[PDB]
């Protein structure tokens, strides 16, 4: 069980760590999270009290290094860091330990929330979306554009997806513009799942990650992103079986976790409807389409 | 975007464009089978690919055989249309390629927007007006030529035939319309109008009679009185 010790909290702000959160006042004895489970990407969030704008955070794994949040008044933020003295950082975290300084990761033991959230999502990747590389850690926010947004504008603070498109040359064919529109199998099978990604688990922990910036900070284009990633499975005949019951279970969590009230913003009606039911796949997302028809029965 | 009655002088701007109506590709007609079941049977249709300043009209001839054997054919008739307007877009000069191509069914947007990938710089944009092309069907010497075929086939018109010696585009355009439109709303009263002398005849290289410039002002009142007419005949008013 690793830690994120804090220096201080000298401004009042709503603290995430993955799906929890909890509130800091200002200059409350706060200085950090502990009991962090091992083997998982993490994010840790900000959303400021007196500015509601820009939530912002961390993606992050303890195996890579030990990291911890100071606040800057220059910069005016929260900023994660890395501690490279480990005699300082074991020293430091163990005083806050013992002075009972630190909330503990409010896991239940019977809750797979998070591990299913993040299944194929892996620092490595997250990294080559987020390209900072003097960092192991990734900062996210509110406001970042995606590659395809700035296409449609700082290339250094961008969001580096896969870039979907469906009326675009590296989605049809030449002399296959009918079929490979109406049925994305080649652009989903070829170009992108042995030509892009690799493998489906590369595509699904994209697909996870998009959706995570998306509910934690609002992102659009991350929205945009995990709604295009969605549509090109559903809009393609051809999927291997294994796949499709693996989105099931991918969205039945995303949908599960979303919410109640976000719905309205983080949830695109017309992909939603064609994918449950009008897509090849209509018939292929049994959980999914029974949460979604007794949780937000309006949408459809 | 859209083409509407607020930008229409720019159809007769010295911008290559062409109108692409798909009305009459999918013709059928619908019968009773031996077993009292419902079956159709396709005739010829064609596509209607027009340069409205110029006249030009590059009558696509869609023979019955390309439906041999397929699915879901008014589906596929938009698709085989915006694969005919992409392949004679290619087989033109760079300098005569469209600009622009305005469809008169929205639902030929993505079809063809689709086959035109490798023509990043030609706008595809569908239009509010509710144009009569489908009528192109009750000009006899292109219901002739479609009904005639026996394989595809390209056949090159002038709808305007000499008329713009005399007139602008703008009212060619115009008379060509209200032709049409009659044509449309009662195809027996309008050919009537168009015929009724029989000192004006029909070149052998035209497709409307040769009207002086007073008979022309004559039949086009005509055929408004007949669209009025129907129009009440219709709502009754
Ligand atoms: C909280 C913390 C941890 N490690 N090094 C630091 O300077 C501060």
């Amino acid at each position: 069980m690793n830690t994120v010790p804090f220096t201080s909290a000298p401004i009042e702000v709503t603290i995430g760590i993955d799906q929890y959160s909890f509130n800091v006042k200002e200059n409350q004895p706060f200085h950090g999270i502990k009991d962090i489970p091992i083997g998982h990407v993490h994010v840790i969030h900000f959303q400021h009290a007196d500015n509601s704008s820009m939530r912002y955070g961390y993606w992050f794994d303890c195996r890579m290094g030990n990291f911890y949040i100071q606040y800057d008044p220059k910069d005016g933020l929260y900023k994660m860091m890395e501690e490279r003295d480990g005699a300082k950082f074991e020293n430091i975290v163990h005083n806050f330990k013992e002075r009972q300084m630190m909330v503990s990761y409010p896991k239940i033991d019977e809750d797979d929330t998070w591990y299913n959230l993040t299944e194929f999502v892996q620092m490595d990747k997250i990294r080559k979306i987020v390209r900072k590389d003097e960092n192991q850690f990734s900062y996210v926010d509110s406001s970042m554009t995606t590659v395809q947004e700035n296409e449609l504008s700082d290339p250094a603070h961008s969001l580096n997806y896969t870039v979907i498109n469906f009326k675009s040359r590296e989605a049809i064919r030449p002399g296959h513009e009918m079929e490979d529109f109406l049925d994305k199998s080649y652009y989903l099978n070829t170009v992108m799942l042995q030509g892009i990604f690799k493998n489906s688990s590369n595509y699904f922990g994209e697909l996870q990650f998009a959706f995570l910036n998306a509910m934690f900070f609002g992102n659009y284009g991350s929205s945009l992103q995990w709604h295009a990633m969605i549509e090109l499975i559903c809009s393609s005949a051809t999927v291997p079986k294994h796949m499709l019951d693996k989105l099931d279970e991918i969205l039945y969590y995303q949908i599960k976790t979303l919410p109640e009230q976000y719905s309205d913003i983080l949830l695109n009606e017309r992909v939603w409807n064609i994918c449950l039911y009008s897509s090849f796949q209509k018939n292929s997302l049994h959980n999914t389409e029974k949460i979604m028809e007794n949780k937000y029965p309006e949408l459809l | 975007g859209a083409m509407n009655s607020s930008n229409y002088a720019e159809l007769f701007n010295n911008d290559i464009k062409l109108f692409v109506d798909d009305t009459n590709v999918y013709r059928v007609t619908v019968h009773k089978t031996f077993e009292g079941n419902v079956a159709t049977k396709a005739i010829n249709g064609c596509i209607f690919t027009l340069n409205p300043k110029t006249g030009h009209l590059f009558l696509k001839i869609i023979h019955t055989s390309v439906w041999a054997g397929q699915k879901r054919l008014s589906q596929l008739a938009k698709w085989k249309t915006a694969e005919e307007v992409s392949a004679l877009v290619r087989s033109l000069p760079k300098e005569e390629q469209p600009k622009q191509i305005i469809v008169t069914r929205k639902a030929m947007l993505d079809p063809l927007e689709v086959h035109m990938l490798d023509f990043p710089n030609i706008a595809i944009r569908p239009t509010e007006l509710r144009l009569p092309f489908s009528a192109a069907m009750s000009i006899d010497k292109l219901s002739d030529v479609v009904m005639k075929a026996t394989e595809p086939q390209m056949v090159l018109f002038n709808i305007y035939d000499d008329w713009l010696d005399r007139i602008s585009s703008y009212t060619a355009f115009s008379r060509l319309t209200l032709l049409l439109r009659a044509l449309k709303t009662n195809e027996e009263s309008a050919k009537m109008i168009l015929l009724s002398d029989p000192t004006i005849t029909i070149k052998s290289y035209h497709l409307w009679p040769s009207f002086t410039d007073e008979q022309w002002i004559t039949i086009e009142s005509q055929m408004r009185d007949l669209i009025l007419t129907e129009y009440g005949r219709k709502y009754n008013v």
